[PDB]
């Protein structure tokens, strides 16, 4: 059957959720269904599926897989975690639903690693990403491997630096710096427009974040006072992740490598992720 | 058992010289104190005869190989490509020529080089996940400003500002191959010069304004410093990834292992040793 579950995420500018027009019930213009779980209560699991509207970078690249490859969807958003974290052994978040069978495969602002590339398939990269660091202009920092977060002790007063936990970036830093990790958490952020917010008003000094987000968002700064440094640490991509030893995953990897020989993915990436500053 | 690894010279990621008149190679230091890793790969030195000889291998692609060496306990030899070529297919049954017409008929094992991943060579070859990001750039005399891809003076070319290529090269076949970039290529056509290293000096000579050409090519070039320079943002980005035969018993291992390399920091300490100026 050529009828597949697809689960992505919101993240601007890759994937953004619209209410649907509520005189028809049906997505127009650049946007396509995606249905979210939504909870009745917080008394028990009950709940029902709204019925949304998907649009940005990655949907673009969906809607032309689509074409290409020649299968249809239906498409959710994950309500159990984000991107992907390994929790007591069970994997949450869009790498979840692909490695439990639940979708097919994952779209969105999904970073490759070697971990989750142990329990998923991951096409080639359709984006450049991997960690960067956002600061107010002025800072100085070079970037993650800088001894200013390695050993935030040294350096007075201590800078105060943190991500937004359980995605890739921050399981890179627990893995490869443990004392800046654990220094971290007292700066944890709830999401990047918390982070941003933080940053502009002084009360953090660098977010450290995926690069392509990051960047878009350094692009659109209102002022342009917030700036990426230099640069990208442990350069990788988005993937679109799929089940391991899945039928789909070579006709997904030529048509992504087909779109970039046609410039195709060139022009989404001026489309989307153009910034004024 | 060895694995044949077929590579090519392309500066900064494979650097070929002559052995000493011991038949040893010189040893070397890095930018940091490290001494500089050295292999021997066997290869024509120069209508040319094609006499194969024992020369000295080194850069980002060979401390790479040495790497996933190490790391996947597999023993090699390294010969450099005998036609000169990365691999385009051609016809007089249409074949392919280079590095990738060795892989295929099994003259090689690996290709370890900065081959660009592309659809054409992926329907015949594995790649790797990328072990480097790939991209062109822009070459000027310091002082000039251009933006990018979609600068106005390229965007609307006049003998005011000359720019071009090297004439029957990858870039050149990339040009020709997008409509949209067809009143770019038209400018392009009448000024390519016969070599990178005959538009570099062009450039010296303000004969040729801006050289497309690819980046770390160009960062290199201009790492002299420095009557030359690099602007504005890469553009047809894509990226080098290793090279093998679809049934390769190593291929999964390649990759996860560099996945490995870039988030440890090993791919940024070859940044440093190799590419960073
Ligand atoms: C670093 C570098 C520089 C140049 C100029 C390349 C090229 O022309 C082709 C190819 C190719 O066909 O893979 N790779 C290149 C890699
Ligand atoms: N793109 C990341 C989320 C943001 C981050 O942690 O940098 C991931 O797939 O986990």
């Amino acid at each position: 059957d050529n009828h597949l579950s697809i689960v992505t995420l919101e993240e601007a500018p890759f994937v953004i959720v619209e209410d649907i027009d509520p005189l028809t019930e049906t997505c127009v213009r650049n946007t396509v269904p995606c249905r979210k779980f939504v909870k009745i209560n917080n008394s028990t699991n009950e709940g029902m599926n709204v019925k949304k509207c998907c649009k940005g970078f990655c949907i673009d690249i969906l809607k032309k897989l689509s074409r290409t490859v020649k299968f249809t969807y239906d498409l959710y958003l994950v309500t159990n975690g984000k991107h992907g974290k390994k929790v007591n052994n069970v994997w949450n978040g869009m790498i979840g639903e692909v490695v439990y069978q639940r979708a097919v495969m994952a779209v969105g602002s999904l970073t490759i690693n070697e971990e989750r590339s142990e329990v998923v398939d991951f096409s080639v990269p359709f984006v450049e990403t991997g960690i960067s660091v956002m600061v107010s202009r002025g800072t100085q920092v070079t970037g993650l491997s800088d001894k200013k977060f390695q050993r935030p002790h040294d350096y007075s007063p201590p800078f105060r630096f943190g991500t937004v936990p359980n995605g890739s970036t921050e399981r890179n830093i627990r893995n490869n710096y443990p004392y800046m990790h654990q220094y971290m958490t007292r700066f944890n952020q709830r999401g990047v427009e918390d982070a941003l917010v933080s940053l502009k008003t002084g009360k953090l000094d660098a977010f450290i974040y995926d690069a392509a987000v990051l960047n878009y968002k350094a692009g659109r700064d209102e002022g342009c006072k917030l700036v990426t440094i230099g640069y990208i640490f442990a350069t990788t991509g988005y993937g679109i992740a799929l089940q391991k030893g899945s039928p789909w995953k070579r006709q997904i990897d030529l048509a992504l490598l087909q779109f970039v020989g046609d410039g195709e993915m060139e022009e989404l990436e001026t489309l989307w992720l153009t910034g004024i500053c | 058992t060895r694995l044949k690894i077929v590579t090519i010279h392309q500066e900064p990621f494979v650097y070929v010289k002559p052995t000493m008149s011991d038949g040893t190679c010189k040893e070397e230091f890095t930018v940091n104190g490290d001494p500089v890793k050295k292999v021997i790969c066997t290869g024509p030195n120069d209508g040319s005869p094609r006499h194969t000889v024992p020369q000295c291998c080194y850069g980002f692609c060979i401390d790479l190989l040495i790497k996933l060496a190490r790391t996947m306990n597999f023993t090699y030899e390294v010969h450099l490509v005998a036609d000169g070529k990365f691999g385009t297919q051609e016809r007089v049954k249409k074949e392919w020529n280079g590095m990738m017409g060795e892989l295929l008929s099994g003259q090689a094992d690996m290709i370890v080089a900065p081959l660009t991943i592309n659809n054409e060579r992926a329907q015949y070859i594995e790649f790797s996940k990328p072990f480097k990001y790939q991209g062109l750039t822009i070459l000027v005399k310091k002082g000039t400003r251009i933006t990018g891809i979609n600068d106005p003076r390229l965007r609307n070319p006049s003998d005011k500002f000359i720019y071009a290529t090297v004439k029957q090269s990858s870039v050149d076949i990339y040009f020709r191959r997008q409509v949209e970039l067809s009143t770019m290529y038209r400018h392009m056509e009448k000024h390519n010069y016969e070599s990178a290293a005959e538009a570099i000096q062009a450039v010296r000579d303000n004969k040729l304004h801006a050289f497309i050409w690819d980046s770390a090519v160009l960062e290199f070039e201009a790492s002299q410093k420095c009557d030359l320079v690099t602007t504005g943002e890469l553009f047809f980005r894509s990226g080098f990834g290793i090279g093998m035969r679809k049934d390769s018993p190593w291929k999964q291992n390649v990759s996860l292992s560099i996945l490995k390399s870039h988030e440890n920091g090993f791919m940024e300490d070859l940044d440093k040793t190799w590419v960073r100026y």
